[PDB]
């Protein structure tokens, strides 16, 4: 097939995102649009993206199409990008991946396909007790700042419509707040919960701080912690994240 | 078990940091009509005493009178991560001692810390009872100013007061020093019900005035051979108070 | 004895940056023509040559040709005093070595230094006598941007150029690597007087490219699997020269 | 007598400076103004200081007055100076020294009056081949910029109505330009001469930055060095350094 994308700089960090949590990938080009979907080595976090037709300048796929690559030689290259570098991605005749990088001059790089692993899908329709929408943008500094605080866990807690964040310390622990009172929230909904992830995981996301401009915030007691990084022209990447003990 | 609250994170670790020779324990005193530490220097001169009274304590849940002796470190970990002035503190008494938490309405945030302290038999204030004769109001930067006067010369400070006129007097080896302060220069207020005069250890007033300049209205009061009061106010009520034992 | 001076302490500090393998020590030559240094790797595949033109020296007086051999190290301590762009270096030959001088009209400041060096006869300039059927200017950030590229692939690069676009490939182990420099983008001039191709040491080209990133108006040239030349020339007139031995 | 300074701030860096030289001073208040005159122990430099009637506020000098003061003592009241603070100096019935200083409020210190040493007085009508008047802020910059090049001897040089200050380093050496060309001198007269005189003794009148406005430089060959540090209302402080062996 035939993509392009005219925000490269953007659009690599979704990958580098990724590289956080797996090393091989498959590109699923769809009629719809881009599909990626993965999973880490430890089954705690699932991750489903969705890159619309929409999304690209240039979409040219007529039959579905899946290639796999390796992360970290596909990231190497998208970390070459600038802020006015527009990306082609293309497939030869060789079922190869072309990577087209144009700005001041042009350039391209290609990869040998490789076997991609199939991802069983684990219940995406799932129901969430607590749903919450914020700013890309303030989640990510919230949660580079939880980072901080020296925890290896985080507990979500949503109590009348709040939200709230804390990690634990030597001497005792941080709690920030989010809410729709303060700012944090752009919308709440649903009851109360309260569970404890792994804070790795949570921080890992927040690569997605510029492609991303609003984020939905989903999860229960002892259930997945969802987080939806929206993308444009509805695009969608979420990460699964399980629960604690 | 008992709950306090005050408004201001800040200046609560201001007072703290007044607290001269702490001794890295205190023992933090929860009454009906305030929360206070009372300490008193081996050589009995000076008297340090942190008071905060109920009026500036928000939420204030007390049952029976506690006395908590606490690590004054651990006091300060917990207050040192107020990034603003608005930010609360909040302390709650538990089995193990103390459970102090600092939180900010402006970015929501808050802060705990489980101090353990071994709880006792509140102390009760043991202050001079004596008349004043003579009271004034300065901001603390002018007392500063005066103890780096003193750090030059003197081995005593004689302080006395006219109608109008407050004096501090040092002599040594032939040099000497001589403040006056009047009203409006600097003094913000002088009450004057009669000419007093005093001595205090220069060594001793000096560490006190060097700490009065976290506060824009000092009081400090005397009398006719009487222990000084200072008085260290903040904004949000808390206060330090130091008494001075004259020399004779 | 030899004087002379040039136009800009920074440019020539720069030039000697760019020096690949220097060894800290470096004959200098000086010639009625052109002062210089003239480098050539162990392998033999890259020459690396530090020149500045007479018609760049000012009040250059030259006696007889000569060349001394001077620790590098010791010439750039005294170039890092330059602090402003408009400075000037002088070199007067000793006996003992050389008499470095940086003096900038602005503040009106100056500074010496007397380099030990060991004069000797002076080296000639053997550069590769052929034909660049095919030679570009860029940028010097262009080619340290490719620099880059090369780096995560390749083990030999071709370069080669048809009517009007310059072509860089490599291959290593499946993955593949390939840019075109085009006229107006990035190319500022592109002169192509008949198809050539070669192919050069990767890890030299990456080497050398980083480096030509010092000049806006860096010229390459090469041929049908002749050596390829590079030169950095810089506003006050200096240049560095590479010579790249072809894979045959 | 009783004397009142304006700006204390500066009229105490004038005191602070001579505490580089020497310990004891002996404040010779006369009808004219006051007179200030010392030596350093190694008899290198050579101190004379008028300070007119007309540059004081308040000038109340009947009979002529010595008094002998330790600097360090003087100094570190002088220290205390804010930028709005006055200054008054007064002797009592005992002949002590009262230093009163008033801004924020009113302190007065007092000195016990010592014995003062009589200064004899080396030739000052001498004649230097080579004169030279500078803004003080700009001489001051450059001698503080030549201490850092570590070296303990500076030499002065005079060539065609041209001063350069140079001073020997591990490598070589460094020489700054003063002339009128280059905005470094205000004026310049004279022949051609080259001293080397100590550093340290040239280094240490810098302090003289707030008080002075301009400075006049005299020299010559194997003669001593005078740094002429000009005072508001025709006063000036004078320093005569010998030249190097």
């Amino acid at each position: 097939m035939r993509v392009k994308v005219i925000d490269a700089d953007a659009f690599s960090y979704i990958f580098r995102t990724l590289e956080e949590f797996i090393d091989e990938i498959t590109l699923d080009f769809t009629s719809d649009g881009l599909k990626i979907r993965g999973i880490d080595p430890s089954r705690v976090t699932f991750i489903d993206i969705l890159i619309p037709a929409g999304y690209f300048e240039e979409y040219n796929v007529e039959k579905e199409e899946k290639v796999g690559v390796k992360l970290e030689d596909f990231t190497d290259v998208l970390k070459t990008v600038t802020k006015n570098d527009s990306l082609y991605l293309e497939t030869d005749e060789n079922q190869n991946i072309k990577v087209t990088l144009d700005g001041v001059y042009e350039r391209t790089f290609t990869f040998p396909s490789i076997v991609a692993s199939e991802i069983e899908t684990p219940n995406l329709n799932l129901e969430f007790p607590f749903k919450a929408k914020a700013l890309t943008v303030t989640f990510t500094d919230i949660i580079d700042e939880i980072e901080d605080i020296g925890g290896d866990s985080i507990t979500f807690k949503a109590e009348g419509g709040k939200l709230y964040l804390s990690a634990n310390s030597d001497m005792g622990s941080s709690t920030i707040e989010l809410s729709t009172e303060n700012g944090g929230l752009l919308e709440s909904e649903g009851g109360d919960a309260e569970s404890v992830y792994g804070l790795e995981y949570v921080v890992n996301t927040s690569k997605m701080r510029k492609p991303s401009d609003t984020v939905e915030i989903a999860f229960g007691s002892q259930i997945p912690l969802k987080l939806r990084y929206n993308l444009p022209q509805g695009g969608y990447a979420d990460f699964y994240i399980a629960p604690r003990a | 078990m008992i709950k306090a609250t005050y408004s201001s994170a800040k200046d609560f670790y201001s007072l703290l940091s007044g607290l001269l020779k702490v001794t890295d324990e205190i023992i933090l005193n929860f009454t009906e009509d305030s929360i206070f530490s009372r300490y008193l220097t081996d050589d009995k001169v000076l008297m340090v005493i942190f008071k905060i009274p109920k009026e500036y304590l928000e939420d204030y849940t007390i049952d029976k009178p506690l006395g908590i002796k606490i690590n004054i470190n651990d006091l300060k970990k917990i207050l040192g991560k107020a990034k603003s002035k608005s930010a609360t503190v909040t302390l709650e008494e538990t089995e193990a001692g103390l459970k102090v938490t600092v939180r900010d309405e402006k970015t929501g945030t808050r802060s705990n810390i489980y101090i353990k302290g071994e709880k006792t038999s509140i102390d009760q204030l043991t202050e001079p009872k004596v008349n004043l004769s003579v009271t004034f109001t300065t901001d603390g930067d002018v007392l500063k100013d005066i103890a780096r006067d003193l750090s030059l010369v003197g081995e005593e400070v004689e302080i006395s007061a006219d109608e109008n006129t407050v004096t501090l007097s040092t002599e040594e080896a032939g040099r000497t020093y001589k403040s006056l302060l009047k009203q409006d220069k600097p003094l913000k207020s002088l009450n004057v019900e009669s000419p007093s005069k005093a001595v205090y250890s220069i060594e001793v007033l000096k560490d006190v005035f060097k700490v009065t300049s976290i506060s824009q209205n000092v009081t400090v009061g005397f009398g006719n051979n009487i222990p000084m009061k200072i008085e260290v106010p903040t904004d949000s009520g808390g206060q330090l108070i130091f008494w001075i034992a004259p020399r004779l």
